[PDB]
């Protein structure tokens, strides 16, 4: 599994949530921006690692950062279809 | 004759370039299916857990993984920090040093080293 | 859950990255593992030396080559391969006699110069070096046990005070101590090893090279010069005196640091703290980088001076030894040079602590403050050299294709000629003030022509670009404008995604991967320069200012004997050379697909193949793929495998050409 | 009261200012604070006040500035004399070439030139500290 | 031997071969004994490096450890 | 305190201290003062024995290797070592002499062994200080049990050693200049 971290610079775009193809991200209420909402990654075990969330993030440097961990890959982080690891 | 060393070659060359390599490949593919396979680079192996716990049992390396290890008298450090924060506390602020540090130590990263659950 | 097929590549990509080990918890374990690995590697080196000595002793003709070295050829080892013709006779054997290989290493001249005369001495030497390998392994075991015994002595260790935990940092003081290591290395391992080799020369090498003389009197220390006429090599007396001088100097220098007592010698930390350094000397990657950067000038000068001033008996009389040694050591030093930069980048990623934002105190800090200036000026000089070397070469090519050799731009190599003139005046003044003059220096100063100037500019271009790529990778390993968090990730990682413009080849490891191509190209240029000047100095001096000459009169022309090796007319003793030539071409081209074609295509291909396997009648009832799931190689693994194929092809394609052209 | 981001930043500043002073003291014990690491050796401070302390010159720390100046100039004269009388005037190469021996005095003296350079460096360092 | 390359043919360079054996079988066996010793010791070293240091030995192993008197001096001399 | 409080610096007119150190080396090198006193005592003892054995051979000469055991006290070193190969290097090609080899190198190796298991063993292993400078615990039972008696005996040893050093220098220089007998005069 990868590591998807959300930083304080988030401005509640919701673009990262919409771009995620495996429903890793979600919007949670907060009080650090005018949108009163920040992103969260409660399900990074389903994060394939496509980094579309990073493409969609418009902050100066990404408020959402995906750290690839190749020696950590699970069946969900690899998108295995022909083969089951469970 | 200049030959007569080929008596050694006719045994050694077939041996070390066919029998030994084949045995090595078979032993390697057998080793690949052990629970201990590549325990130093592959996460979540039993031997890695045992080695980490063995290190933690040593009296020198008990509090070795703690990034804050070193404070000889942590009570003195905490008291000094609390005193310094009291003189700089903004107006009627209700945050103390103790709970501030307690909540700054507790983060929410459930998916960190979750591979410590199989072996 | 379990792993996929990429586990093997992932594990083997960091199989020796002891910092990445999972059980390793402290610098004690890391340092002890590294020390034991050093012992094992020394054992491997000793076994390799004993191997060469044995094969020279058993499957070779040292006893006959020593008698008539100039026209004779040494034997590497016998050939025992059941694939050859069981009938007739191979081109590598004298009819019914066994099959042999000609040695191109140079050990024969080494042993002859060192004083070997008989096979029995070589056999005893092989036995002694195998003994030394045993000794090295036993020392590894000894040190593992001593450190484990210190660890066990921590069961009877307490300071009775909370400061007892300080002993955690001193457990590996045996390995991590620097002052003692520097003192004893520079003194013993350098100076006294040189002095012991002077003793060896005076006791054996000089006695076993001339008629019997006085009891090794101090007249054995001479100051003649170079190239003793009969053997076309340096005087053994000169070599002994050189080693004696170096030994004395390094023995005196070795008393510098505070090694065994606190009352003698200055500490390295205090030396650095009052200079333009004060780097983090506790980093193992930093030490490795700066000693690899030390073995690089040593190996490059070894390549240069084995050829320019041949130190071994009849080494210049071998047309293949001289080129093979130079090319080998040039490649070794290029690898070490790029290693130094790779480990500097790894040091910056892993083992460097930097101030907050502005404290310009560390040397790396000051370098990083203006890193953009460094990279911009390196790019400027690289662009200038490339533009003005390629353009002048193109001018010469075009004007010589147009039947106008006299329209070429030939800048006379005036600066190199001035340096050569000054050195020659100094050497001639040395020689003229001798009662035993008429000495020779072989190729210490060589004819320098406009072709030499252009090739030197090309070599400078290659070095500049290699340093540019490596230095940019090192300086931006911790963060660039494109990816301002690069020190949070590994030293090598795939990419940063297709967004933000696209981020292929963004890691510092990718900078190393790009720079290895330029290292190979610069080394190829240097080796081509040396080999072309070696084959025909006259034709190189005249027709080497236009690249078509390099293409035709060197590559196309000198490849005639190699391709003719095995054909539909018979075979030569170059058949292995031609077969390896073609095999290395195949290896070089095979790595193109690992570099050009990238993962996703192949991952889809592997999914299709896996579909087939899970669809084939018998396979599906034995193997569902859930155990060692076949997956396409990851991005970094793919780049590394393509780099390995490319490097192997480019490097190993050359020795067949060298052997075919010179022999 | 609610903890605004400015208040959190203020706590960051207070914590950092206090802890950076605390860790310098004798109560943090980090491996980077060992001898041979960043901090100076106990009794031998090298740089203070942005000036090379007297302990830099090692065993010469007790020497006076005048003594070091005299030694520096004397060693410069002797070493320069040795180098000039070995290289250009009175060459030894021809004499040693015919089986002779070097004028050992020249060889010993010529090594006093860099010694004189570092001696005058030490003289300046001593003068700065008032010794 | 069938030579290749221009220089070997145009200079007459030849590769002499000893008509004797080189090393007798006894000498090769003597070398192989020590090679086997190296091999056994190297397998043991590979095992020890693979398993690594065991810190928990002080709970089960006998003795009480030992720090050589020079190692203590090197500890307290600095770093 | 002068020179770390070492014996030897006190004047003889009493009520005064010669504390002779015009170069001030005691205050320049206080961490090597024990080594300085070790060197001073070693030089003094060697010079005492050297002066005694510079006078004695003028009367009695041990009958031995005639190559040595002959000549003036000056021509007794380079003669009793012979034309060694380079310096103190035994000729292994022709041991038993027959051309060139040493005759004192036995004294040299005995002195080396004694020195290493003497001064070197006193300083390197598990320790010399100001007070135990020349004290190798040799013949201390003969030393009287009184705080000032030991001090004055050590002072007498030191002053005899300094006198013997100066005396040996003068004696050997006069012998080289003139030859002659014990007076060492023109
Ligand atoms: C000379 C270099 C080289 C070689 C050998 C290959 C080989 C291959 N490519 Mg490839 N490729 C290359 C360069 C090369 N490529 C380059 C530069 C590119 C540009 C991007 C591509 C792009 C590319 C694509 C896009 C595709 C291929 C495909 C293929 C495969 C189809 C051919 C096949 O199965 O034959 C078999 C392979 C051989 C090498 C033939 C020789 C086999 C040897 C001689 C016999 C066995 C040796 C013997 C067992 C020795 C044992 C080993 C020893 C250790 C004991 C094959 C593995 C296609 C594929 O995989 O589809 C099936 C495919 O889709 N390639
Ligand atoms: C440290 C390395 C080393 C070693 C082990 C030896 C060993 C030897 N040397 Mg030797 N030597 C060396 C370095 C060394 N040498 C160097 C660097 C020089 C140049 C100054 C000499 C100059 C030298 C001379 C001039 C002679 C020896 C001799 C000898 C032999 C007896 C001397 C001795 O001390 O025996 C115990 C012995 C084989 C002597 C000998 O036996 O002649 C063959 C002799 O005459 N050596
Ligand atoms: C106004 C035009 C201009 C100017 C003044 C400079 C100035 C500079 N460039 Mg540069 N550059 C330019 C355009 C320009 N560049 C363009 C268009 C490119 C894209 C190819 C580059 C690519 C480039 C690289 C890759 C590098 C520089 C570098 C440098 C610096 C060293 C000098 C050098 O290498 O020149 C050589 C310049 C080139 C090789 C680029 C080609 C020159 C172009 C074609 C000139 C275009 C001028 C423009 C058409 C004028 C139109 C005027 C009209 C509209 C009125 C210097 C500050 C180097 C540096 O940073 O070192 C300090 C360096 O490594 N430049
Ligand atoms: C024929 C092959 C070839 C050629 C001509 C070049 C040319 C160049 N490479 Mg390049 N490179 C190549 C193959 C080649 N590369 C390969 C196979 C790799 C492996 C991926 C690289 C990897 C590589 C890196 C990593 C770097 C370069 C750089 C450069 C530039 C060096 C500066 C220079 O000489 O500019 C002169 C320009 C020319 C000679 C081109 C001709 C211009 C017209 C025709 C005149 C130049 C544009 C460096 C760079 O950007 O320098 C600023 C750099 O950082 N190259
Ligand atoms: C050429 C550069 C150089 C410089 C600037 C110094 C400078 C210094 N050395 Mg040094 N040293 C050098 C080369 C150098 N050394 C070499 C080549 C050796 C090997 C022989 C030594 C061996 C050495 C020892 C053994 C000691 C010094 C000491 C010292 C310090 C006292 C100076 C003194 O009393 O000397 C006159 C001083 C900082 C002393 C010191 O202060 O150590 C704490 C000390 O004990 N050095
Ligand atoms: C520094 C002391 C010293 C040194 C370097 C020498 C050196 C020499 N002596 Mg000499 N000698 C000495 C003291 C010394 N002597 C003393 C004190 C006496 C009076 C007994 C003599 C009486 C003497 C005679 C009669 C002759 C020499 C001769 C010689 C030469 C040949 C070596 C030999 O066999 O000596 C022999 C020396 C002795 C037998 C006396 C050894 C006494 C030693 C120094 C005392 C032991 C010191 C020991 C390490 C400390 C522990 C013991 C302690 C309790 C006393 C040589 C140049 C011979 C020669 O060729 O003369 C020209 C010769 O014929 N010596
Ligand atoms: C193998 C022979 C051997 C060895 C290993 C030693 C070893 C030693 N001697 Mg020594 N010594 C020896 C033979 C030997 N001695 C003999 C034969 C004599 C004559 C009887 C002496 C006379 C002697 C004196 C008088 C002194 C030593 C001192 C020393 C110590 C310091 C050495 C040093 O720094 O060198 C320095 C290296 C040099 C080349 C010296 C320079 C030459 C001078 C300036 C003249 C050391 C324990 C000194 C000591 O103990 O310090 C307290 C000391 O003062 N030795
Ligand atoms: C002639 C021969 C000369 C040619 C050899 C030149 C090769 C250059 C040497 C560079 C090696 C160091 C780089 C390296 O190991 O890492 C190159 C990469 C490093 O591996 C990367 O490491 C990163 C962490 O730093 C991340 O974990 C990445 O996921 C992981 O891929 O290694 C691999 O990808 C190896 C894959 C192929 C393994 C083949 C096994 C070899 C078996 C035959 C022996
Ligand atoms: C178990 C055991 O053993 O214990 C041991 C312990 C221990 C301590 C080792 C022992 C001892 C003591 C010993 C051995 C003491 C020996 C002392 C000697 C030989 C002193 C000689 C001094 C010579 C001088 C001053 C020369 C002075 C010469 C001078 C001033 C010459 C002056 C001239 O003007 C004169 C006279 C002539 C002129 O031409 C020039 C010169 C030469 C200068 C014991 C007793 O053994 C017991
Ligand atoms: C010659 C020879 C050899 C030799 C030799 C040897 C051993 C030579 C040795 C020479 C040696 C040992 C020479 C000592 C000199 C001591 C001096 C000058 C002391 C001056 C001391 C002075 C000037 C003191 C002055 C004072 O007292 C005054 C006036 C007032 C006092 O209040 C204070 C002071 C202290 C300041 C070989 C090489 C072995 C063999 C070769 O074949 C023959
Ligand atoms: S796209 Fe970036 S800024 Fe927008 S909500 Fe997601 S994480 Fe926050
Ligand atoms: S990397 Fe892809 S799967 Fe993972 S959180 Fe970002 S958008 Fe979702």
């Amino acid at each position: 599994s990868h590591a998807v971290k959300i930083y304080d610079t988030c401005i509640g775009c919701t673009l990262c949530v919409r771009a995620c193809p495996t429903d890793v991200l979600e919007m949670v209420p907060a009080s650090i921006n005018a949108a009163k909402q920040v992103a969260s990654s409660p399900r990074v075990e389903d994060c394939v690692g496509c980094k579309r969330c990073e493409t969609a993030c418009p902050t100066d440097f990404l408020s959402i950062r995906v750290y690839l961990q190749d020696n950590e890959e699970t069946q969900y982080s690899l998108g295995l279809d022909l083969v089951d690891w469970s | 004759k200049y030959g007569d060393q080929r008596k050694f070659a006719a045994v050694l060359v077939p041996l070390t370039t066919l029998v030994f390599p084949a045995v090595a490949m078979g032993m390697f593919v057998l080793y690949s299916f052990q629970e201990d396979a590549f325990w130093r680079i592959v996460p979540g192996t039993k031997r890695a857990r045992e080695l980490d716990e063995a290190w933690r049992e040593h009296p020198l390396f008990a509090n070795s993984k703690d990034p804050l290890d070193g404070l000889i008298n942590p009570d003195d450090y905490e008291k000094g920090l609390e005193e310094a924060w009291e003189r700089a506390k903004p107006a009627g602020s209700t945050v103390t040093v103790k709970d501030k540090l307690k909540q700054l130590s507790k983060q929410n990263n459930p998916h960190w080293e979750s591979w410590r659950a199989m072996s | 859950g379990r792993c996929a097929s990429s586990r093997y590549l992932q594990v083997l990509g960091s199989i020796h990255d002891i910092e990445c080990g999972f059980g390793i918890d402290n610098t004690l374990s890391l340092n002890l593992q590294i020390f034991t690995a050093h012992w094992g590697h020394l054992t491997i080196i000793l076994i390799w030396v004993s191997s060469n000595l044995y094969h020279i002793a058993s499957n070779a003709n040292y006893s006959l080559w020593v008698k008539n070295p100039i026209p004779s050829m040494p034997i590497a080892h016998n050939i025992w391969d059941p694939h050859f013709t069981n009938s007739t006779s191979t081109p590598y054997s004298h009819t019914i006699i066994t099959t042999i290989l000609i040695a191109y290493s140079g050990i024969y001249n080494q042993l002859y110069t060192s004083g070997f005369n008989t096979i029995n001495q070589i056999y005893k030497t092989t036995f002694t070096f195998s003994c030394l390998a045993v000794i090295s392994i036993l020392l590894a075991k000894i040190h593992i046990n001593t450190h484990s015994e210190l660890l066990h002595k921590l069961a009877s260790h307490t300071s009775q005070i909370p400061s007892f935990f300080q002993l955690l940092y001193f457990l590996d003081v045996a390995i991590s101590s620097v002052n003692i290591r520097f003192n004893f290395h520079t003194g013993i391992l350098v100076g006294l090893f040189s002095i012991g080799y002077t003793g060896h020369l005076l006791d054996i090498t000089i006695p076993a090279s001339r008629a019997p003389l006085i009891h090794t009197s101090p007249s054995y220390l001479t100051f003649f010069g170079g190239l003793k006429s009969n053997t076309s090599s340096l005087y053994l007396t000169d070599i002994a005196h050189h080693h004696l001088a170096i030994g004395i100097i390094s023995i005196l220098t070795g008393h510098l640091y505070s090694s065994f007592r606190a009352a003698l010698g200055t500490y390295i930390r205090d030396i650095l703290y009052t200079s333009h350094l004060t780097h983090s000397i506790k980093s193992l990657h930093l030490a490795l980088s700066l000693i690899l950067a030390s073995c690089t000038p040593l190996t490059s000068t070894t390549a240069q001076h084995i050829y320019s001033l041949t130190p071994y008996f009849y080494l210049s009389y071998d047309h293949i030894y001289s080129t093979a040694l130079y090319v080998h050591h040039s490649y070794i030093t290029s690898f070490l040079a790029i290693a130094s930069h790779a480990h500097t980048a790894i040091t910056l990623v892993r083992d460097w602590v930097a101030p907050l934002e502005q404290e310009s105190s560390s040397k790396q800090i000051r370098i990083h403050t203006h890193k953009a200036a460094i990279i911009s000026h390196l790019s400027w000089v690289s662009l200038w050299l490339g533009f003005h070397t390629l353009a002048v070469y193109s001018h010469n090519d075009t004007c010589i294709a147009f039947n106008s050799p006299s329209k070429q731009i030939l800048i006379e190599a005036s600066n190199g000629q001035l340096i050569q003139q000054a050195s020659g005046k100094a050497l001639y003044g040395t020689i003229n003030s001798i009662n035993n003059y008429n000495k020779s220096f072989d190729s210490f100063i060589h004819p320098i022509s406009p072709g030499d100037l252009y090739v030197h500019h090309a070599i400078a271009l290659g070095l500049h670009i290699t340093v540019l790529i490596l230095l940019k990778g090192g300086l931006e390993a911790r963060g660039s404008k494109l990816m301002p968090d690069k020190m949070e990730h590994s030293f090598g990682f795939s990419c940063d995604g297709p967004g933000r413009g696209g981020t292929c080849d963004i890691s510092a490891w990718d900078s190393f991967y790009l720079a290895t191509f330029w290292m190979l190209n610069s080394n190829a240029w240097i080796s081509f320069y040396f080999h072309y000047k070696h084959l025909t100095p006259r034709q190189f001096s005249e027709s080497s200012t236009y690249l078509e000459s390099w293409f035709r009169d060197y590559l196309w022309f000198n490849s005639t004997p190699l391709i003719h090796g095995y054909s539909t007319l018979g075979a030569n003793d170059l058949s292995v050379q031609s077969w390896s030539f073609l095999l290395t071409h195949l290896a070089w081209a095979s790595g193109f697909m690992f570099l050009i074609s990238w993962r996703g295509y192949w991952q889809e291909l592997i999914d299709i193949i896996l579909y087939i396997h899970l669809k084939t009648p018998i396979l599906i009832n034995l193997w569902n793929g859930d155990i060692y799931t076949p997956l396409a190689l990851s991005i970094v693994q793919a780049r590394f495998i393509g780099l390995v194929h490319f490097s192997t092809g480019l490097i190993l394609t050359y020795p067949p050409f060298i052997i075919g052209a010179t022999s | 009261y609610t903890e605004t981001v400015a208040d959190e930043r203020l706590f960051e500043q207070v914590y950092l200012q206090y802890t950076s002073e605390y860790l310098k003291g004798p109560l943090y014990w980090h491996p980077d604070k060992l001898q041979g690491w960043l901090p100076d050796y106990p009794g031998t401070p090298m740089i203070k006040e942005g000036k090379y302390t007297s302990h830099v010159i090692g065993n010469l720390k007790a020497f006076s500035s005048n003594e070091l100046a005299f030694l520096s100039m004397l060693f410069f004269g002797v070493g320069l004399y040795g180098n000039l009388q070995f290289n250009f005037y009175d060459p030894q190469w021809a004499k040693v070439d015919a089986g002779g021996f070097f004028n050992v005095s020249y060889i010993v003296e010529s090594f006093l030139l860099p010694i004189s350079f570092f001696m005058h460096i030490a003289c300046y360092i001593q003068r700065q500290n008032g010794k | 031997r069938v030579p290749g390359g221009k220089r070997t043919q145009e200079l007459g360079l030849v590769i002499p071969m000893a008509d004797e054996d080189g090393l007798t079988d006894g000498q090769v066996a003597g070398l192989f004994v020590i090679a086997l010793v190296v091999f056994i010791s190297a397998m043991d070293l590979a095992k020890t490096m693979y398993n690594g240091i065991n810190p928990a030995k002080f709970k089960t192993s006998k003795g009480k450890g030992y720090i050589s008197p020079l190692v203590k001096r090197y500890i307290e001399n600095g770093f | 305190e002068f020179a770390g409080g070492l014996i030897g610096g006190q004047s003889a007119f009493a009520s005064q201290e010669y504390n002779f150190d015009p170069l001030g080396l005691a205050e320049k090198f206080p961490e090597q003062l024990p080594f300085f006193r070790e060197a001073e005592l070693k030089h003094g003892r060697i010079a005492m024995l050297a002066w005694v054995g510079l006078v004695v051979p003028e009367f009695v000469r041990i009958p031995g290797p005639e190559k040595c055991w002959q000549a003036s006290a000056v021509d007794a070193h380079s003669a009793c070592v012979x034309x060694x190969x380079x310096x103190x290097x035994x000729x292994x090609x022709x041991x038993x002499x027959x051309x060139x080899x040493g005759a004192l190198t036995q004294v040299f190796i005995f002195c080396g062994t004694l020195e290493i298991c003497g001064t070197w063993a006193k300083m390197n292993p598990m320790g010399l200080t100001m007070e135990n400078a020349g004290d190798y615990r040799l013949g201390v039972n003969f030393l009287p049990d009184e705080p000032e008696k030991v001090k004055e005996m050590k002072l007498k040893e030191l002053k005899n050693g300094r006198l013997a050093m100066l005396a040996f220098g003068g004696a050997i220089t006069q012998a080289t200049l003139t030859g002659s007998g014990f007076p060492w005069l023109y």
